[PDB]
């Protein structure tokens, strides 16, 4: 049914982008290939509609440029210097540029690319140079350790700079990317550029929603490497990002995520398991865009019926303990939403006297950091908040009977997380 | 086919597949493990310490010692674990009776914590400073940053910790590493600016602004229009009779609710006055602003159309920003 | 053995030349063989009878005291001149000249 439509697509379009391969052996000057390049560009951009109409058709229009097509033609189409029609073969390249295309273009099109960024001035290429820049990011620890010290970082942020909405949700998904899939080293970088202030201007405006989410979900990850936390914290905005959360709705937002074309941040488990991070860090900041983002799609991933993804990521866990151990409103409201949205249950937040529980909170917490296999012999020796709190590893493993020594260290790294949250003013 | 996995040329390949960085020298790899049909296992997430019990199992698969998969999943290892597996628990309770076996397993493991990314938990980057010492020692990282250590502690801890806290085991590498160490103990309401602006309107400007002058060495604030409370918000303009300088962002029309605001409730008009009061240093930013009839703004506020502009350029926002900071006191 | 910590030992006595991978595993190389103990000698090392560890720590112990501008640039055609170019490079770095080459593959980075 799809590859039938995919096949019928590419009968016409693989003859149209030789209908272009013709022209792609001229230049624009005459709009022998500008001609060219507005036909492909769009031919492509109404296969574009076909990923909508099926589910990703996009690999089948984008491989035959790729292996045989002219993918290397468009690189050198950059080069050429019809700057008029470079930016259409910009367009297109932006366009056509799946997985497939990236690593290839990695190897060759990344020096051109770099060589085209260097270029700022206009605006409608820019866009379209950040536009590369952003899926280049999001390629390999090796394409961002290359970019960031070339100068693709460099142009992103000075771009960072200008007013248009494109090229600004760009240089954010740009600078979001760079953050997650680049190294360690990448991110330092990054800091050191003052890359952390210079997202202040897209996250301080109300006038675009999504462009702010972006934004905000870039400095929030910047913020949980923890060598580079403090730079980011004192670049203001970091400040900025939870207001942000509260306002929007995950619902809201899932539905603009449906549409997403997996070129901006498309639903997939990949995503799920670089937000689990975030849910998981010190920063309430970023455990705050974390549950937000892990809530718009515990929206669409339950509409798929495919939930299997967020248990097995290790998110239901963790947006348990963000509800459990719970302070601020927002990041607890977006977990239990979350929670509901998946099916799970949504536990209860924990009252933090602990030393002044009694056997029935014990067997509550017992069962919401699941060690409910231990809840009856914690019954059984009737182990209440004073005893919970001192408990040694002997009492753990004869008494209340936790053979394993590597469960016996889960146990307790669950406990002094407890002990750590604990209200301890009674005593 | 039969060559090469006799050859030990298999598992090598693979390695160079799990834990590479470059392209190239993976892309072959790849190439390798296929044309000998051998499936191609997947790269290995570096950031190990956030890995869940999905990914234990993972590399579990890849350095082949399958055989043990259940136990880690029925004990439900996950990366922080894995980490920190002694010997102990990997003999009783992850049940590898071999003491062989056990030393093949931890030379597998020494090589993951060499490769991992420890960003999330350290913050001293106390992994490149081992890793100066020597490359292998990089493979301590996270025993140290459990124990809490950090760059600025170091010079103080003690062979023994280093042992038993820290699971450093080798005595020469204790000793080489608290050396280094010994080492390190010699080598271990008025902002500046405020801007106030119509958040409709000047919102842009005024970050813009910000960060520019922010990275110029000024610390700025700025006019946060969201808070009534306290006082009339009498802390919104503590920060302005403190803010030595005061950016008036004039967008075209900038000035409309502190036109006649004579209950002086108008967060802008406010700041005017208040900075006016002070006698504080008004810059306005020319960005669309026409000049109006001081009569149609309170007399309290009038005077500010009576202070020198700079005209804004996005353009050549670099040496507006330099006039600016000229202007700025 | 990045060190030839095998020679070293095996200069002692060619009998010790046994303990080499022992030593190069502590990661011990001869810049750090003057520091070793006893005891890691006989724990981390391996090495188990009293007598040769004695031998080595002493001999470890008497090597204490015994442990954008290059000058030049060649400018040419790859396509016809590569060859002069590396001939020149090789002969010039034996005479003690540090020598660059016009890696012509390049572009990016204001022009
Ligand atoms: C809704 C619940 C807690 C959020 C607190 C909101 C504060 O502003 C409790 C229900 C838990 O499942
Ligand atoms: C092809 C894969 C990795 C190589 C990365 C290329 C970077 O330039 C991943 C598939 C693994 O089996």
């Amino acid at each position: 049914g799809a590859g039938t439509e995919v096949q019928d697509a590419l009968e016409r379009a693989l003859p149209e982008l030789q209908q272009a391969l013709s022209a792609l052996k001229q230049a624009g000057g005459a709009r022998a290939v500008g001609a060219g390049l507005a036909e492909v560009f769009q031919l492509v951009e109404e296969a574009w509609l076909l990923p909508a109409v099926g589910r990703e058709v996009a690999q089948g229009l984008c491989d035959a440029i790729r292996l045989d097509g002219g993918l290397d033609l468009l690189l050198r189409l950059l080069q050429a210097p019809e700057l008029e029609t470079r930016v259409q073969a910009a367009r297109l390249l932006e366009q056509i540029l799946v997985a497939e295309n990236r690593d290839r273009v990695a190897r060759i099109g990344l020096g051109v690319i770099l060589n085209l960024a260097k270029e700022r001035e206009p605006v409608e290429l820019a866009r379209s140079v950040a536009g590369i820049l952003e899926h280049m990011f999001k390629h390999s620890e090796e394409t961002c350790q290359r970019l960031v010290a070339a100068g693709g970082l460099d142009a992103v942020l000075y771009w960072c700079r200008r007013t248009d909405p494109a090229l600004l949700r760009h240089c954010a998904l740009a600078l979001g990317n760079c953050a997650l899939h680049g190294g360690q080293a990448v991110q330092r970088r990054m800091v050191e550029k003052r890359a952390a202030e210079w997202l202040f201007p897209l996250a301080f405006s109300k006038e675009d929603e999504l462009l702010r989410l972006h934004a905000c979900l870039a400095v929030a990850v910047l913020a949980t490497n923890k060598e580079v936390e403090r730079e980011v914290e004192r670049s203001g905005t970091l400040a900025l990002v939870e207001p942000l959360v509260a306002s929007l709705d995950p619902g809201r937002f899932a539905r603009c995520l449906v549409d997403a074309s997996d070129t901006s941040q498309g639903r997939g488990p990949d995503d799920l398991q670089r937000l689990v991070p975030l849910l998981d860090s010190n920063r309430l900041e970023a455990q705050c865009i974390g549950a937000f983002y892990l809530c718009a799609e515990a929206a669409i991933k339950s509409l798929q019926g495919k939930t299997k993804v967020f248990s097995d990521i290790g998110a239901i866990q963790s947006l348990k303990r963000l509800v459990s151990y719970s302070t601020n409103g927002t990041k607890s409201a977006l977990a239990k939403r979350a929670l509901r949205l998946l099916g799970e249950e949504v536990p209860r937040p924990i009252l933090p006297s602990v030393p002044s529980w009694k056997e029935a909170e014990v067997q509550t917490w017992l069962q919401q950091i699941g060690f409910s296999k231990y809840c009856e012999s914690f019954r059984e020796q009737q182990v209440d908040g004073d005893l919970l709190l001192r408990l040694t590893e002997e009492e753990l493993q004869t008494d209340l009977g936790m053979k394993s020594g590597i469960t016996r260290k889960r146990f307790f790294r669950e406990l002094t997380e407890l002990k750590t949250f604990a209200n301890y003013s009674t005593c | 086919t039969k060559v090469f996995s006799d050859i030990g040329a298999i598992q090598s390949l693979k390695r160079l597949v799990s834990y590479s960085t470059n392209g190239t020298k993976s892309a072959l790899a790849k190439r390798a493990l296929r044309l000998l049909g051998e499936e191609v296992p997947r790269p290995i997430l570096p950031s190990v310490p956030s890995w869940k019990e999905a990914e234990v199992q993972t590399w579990l698969q890849q350095i082949g010692f399958s055989k043990y998969c259940e136990s880690f999943r029925e004990q439900q290892v996950d990366g922080d674990l894995l980490l920190r597996l002694t010997e102990e628990e990997l003999q009783t309770d992850l049940g590898m009776k071999s003491g062989i076996t056990r030393k093949r397993f931890f030379r597998e493991l020494t090589e993951l914590k060499t490769f991992a990314n420890y960003s999330t938990c350290d913050r001293s980057n106390l992994a490149d400073w081992l890793g100066s010492l020597d490359p292998r020692f990089r493979q301590y990282t996270y025993g140290l940053v459990s124990c809490g250590l950090d760059r600025s502690l170091l010079h103080r801890v003690s062979e023994q910790q280093l042992l038993e806290d820290c699971g450093i085991h080798l005595g020469v590498h204790r000793a080489r590493i608290l050396t280094a160490a010994r080492e390190m103990l010699h080598s271990p309401d008025t902002p500046d600016v405020f801007i106030s602006y119509r958040r409709n309107s000047g919102s842009q400007l005024a970050s813009l602004l910000k960060v520019h002058l922010q990275l110029h060495g000024f610390s700025v604030f700025i006019d946060v229009e969201k808070l009534e409370a306290g006082k009339f918000e009498d802390k919104l303009i503590q920060s302005v009779m403190g803010a030595r300088n005061f950016v008036l962002v004039l967008s075209p029309g900038a000035l409309d609710k502190c036109m006649q605001d004579h209950d002086c409730k108008d967060w802008v008009h406010k700041q005017i006055v208040t900075a006016l009061s002070c006698g504080k240093n008004i810059v306005p930013i020319i960005d669309g602003f026409e000049w109006p009839e001081p009569q149609v703004l309170p007399e309290d506020m009038q005077a500010v159309l009576t202070f020198n502009g700079i005209k804004w350029s996005h353009e050549y926002q670099e040496a507006t920003i330099e006039k600016i900071i000229r202007f700025l006191q």
